[PDB]
């Protein structure tokens, strides 16, 4: 089926360098006007660059002159080469097909976009990789209501996104909530991920939470155990 | 089948993948009716499209039976 | 440039419910006016065009009236496959510009809290950090303000806080919010107390632990 695929998406350090590249499937993307538009908190959806069906580029004002775009043939892609960043460039990107649409006068071009591809995430700022610390939310009599008790992980200081929570390997989802990451005051990420389980299965039941940092090749097992 | 298309923008004929012998058009009116005319769609199926609420269908078999409505069944 | 603007940004609706957003624009754009919808963690998929046309596979229940500087898109008969953020744009001038987004959250009974708090791992205190972390639990609505009392004094910029995305079998939320201080600042005191005020309770919830004891 038609698809779009986009990659090269990535975490880059200010004044730095990245390429986005975007293949299609099912369909030419040179015979219709491709975009890319990103989309990140206190922004929103905002559209930054297009190609044309005639091969014509076109930049937002807030990008012109820093990226360029262009069809590879060789590579049957849409590359995005995106230089002299900046923290406010971190954003999802989505690589976006226009609507062709015939009438009995013609041929119309986008009109809106119909076809968007899955997203990359690309990350602008001062901090370097970092694997994230793991402490353990031990459950007590301050986190017990009737017949329920409350554990979790504290997953602290790490960049960039994403990590990959998950309690023991899978085997348990009912209960989980695993929260949204928030940017501290160091550049650093920071996230907890809880799961409310019967009080009476802190015996019967080991809880194992694993961290995965991907960046930083960092994998955690943190037994929690009531203190 | 050799069948008009929608798909590339200078509308052309193709021949269509092995399955699918029939030829097909459909036309119905957006909201840029009044501005642009009625929408048209070209290319090839398996089986005749099913028709909706106000829109036309045409089906064929020979080559080229489905012109743009601009356009002659040559 | 064209600015659009939603409203509202956020609206509860039970399943059966008539939906209606409106999208307002800085000037005229005729019926130059698209819709998406996306879910999270999902890219936006194309929804009407036209301003009222349907996109081929869209249920009918769907539709959006207007022109000019006033748009309106309507779910006429709310279903749960339909609650996700709805977001307009215009495409008219240059460059093209979406509106700020809508989400449709669901509507249900309202639920306090179930309050937890967690005192720093050893582990932690051994790195001269200090991190103690309030949990509320499956609550609704999300509106829920969260104190933090060293030793019954207020704090401030020193704690930060997180909300869950509305469960999808209860449909409630949760919050987690963590107080960081270094060990120096949390040996010299005794009582760490989180204060949770929200809809669902007569008079705020406190929940304490004294460290160590």
């Amino acid at each position: 089926e038609v698809q779009l695929v986009e990659s090269g998406g990535g975490f880059v350090q200010p004044g730095g360098s990245l390429r986005l590249s975007c293949a299609a499937s099912g369909f030419t993307f040179s015979n219709f006007d491709m975009h890319w538009v990103r989309q990140s908190p206190g922004k929103g959806l905002e559209w930054v660059s297009g190609l044309d069906h005639s091969g014509g580029a076109h930049y937002a004002g807030s990008v012109k002159g820093r990226f360029t775009i262009s069809r590879e043939d060789a590579k049957n892609s849409l590359d995005l080469q995106m230089n002299n960043l900046r923290v406010d460039d971190t954003a999802v990107y989505f690589c976006v097909r226009g609507t062709l649409y015939h009438y009995t006068s013609g041929s119309y071009y986008s009109d809106a976009f119909d076809i968007w591809g899955q997203g990359t995430l690309v990350t602008v700022s001062s901090a370097s990789v970092k694997g994230p610390s793991v402490f353990p939310l031990a459950p007590s009599s301050k986190s017990t209501s009737g017949g329920t008790a409350a554990l979790g992980c504290l997953v602290k200081d790490y960049f960039p996104e994403p990590v990959t929570v998950s309690w023991n390997s899978g085997a348990l989802t009912s209960g989980v909530h695993t929260f949204p990451a928030v940017l501290q005051s160091s550049g650093l990420y920071s996230l907890s991920s809880v799961v409310t389980v019967p009080s009476s299965s802190l015996g019967t039941q080991t809880y194992i939470c694993n961290v995965n940092h991907k960046p930083s090749n960092t994998k955690v097992d943190k037994k929690v155990e009531p203190k | 089948i050799v069948c008009h298309t929608t798909a590339t923008s200078p509308i052309s004929a193709v021949t269509c993948p092995p399955g699918e012998n029939l030829c097909y058009r459909k036309m119905w009116c957006d909201a840029f009716c009044s501005s642009r005319g009625k929408v048209v769609e070209l290319g090839c199926a398996a089986t005749c499209p099913s028709k909706k609420p106000y829109e036309e269908v045409t089906c064929c078999s020979t080559d080229k039976c489905n012109p743009h409505p601009k356009q002659r069944p040559g | 440039e064209i600015v659009l603007t939603q409203s509202p940004s956020s609206l509860s609706a039970s399943v059966g419910d008539r939906v209606t957003i409106t999208c307002q624009a800085s000037q005229d754009i005729s019926n130059y006016l698209n819709w998406y919808q996306q879910k999270p963690g999902k890219a936006p998929k194309l929804l009407i065009y036209a301003a009222s046309s349907l996109e081929s596979g869209v249920p009918s229940r769907f539709s959006g009236s207007g022109s000019g500087t006033d748009f309106t898109l309507t779910i006429s008969s709310q279903q749960p496959e339909d609650f996700a953020t709805y977001y307009c744009q215009q495409a008219n001038s240059f460059p093209y510009t979406f509106g700020q987004g809508t989400k449709v959250e669901i509507k249900r009974t309202v639920a306090a809290p179930s309050v937890f708090i967690f005192p720093p791992s050893d582990e932690q205190l051994k790195s001269g950090t200090a991190s103690v972390v309030c949990l509320l639990n499956n609550f609704y609505p999300r509106e829920a303000k969260v104190q933090w009392k060293v030793d019954n004094a207020l704090q401030s910029g020193n704690s930060q806080e997180s909300v869950t995305e509305q469960d999808s079998k209860d449909s409630t939320y949760s919050l987690s919010s963590t107080l960081t201080l270094s060990k120096a600042d949390y040996e010299k005191h005794k009582v760490y107390a989180c204060e949770v005020t929200h809809q669902g309770l007569s008079s705020p919830v406190t929940k304490s632990f004294n460290r160590g004891e």
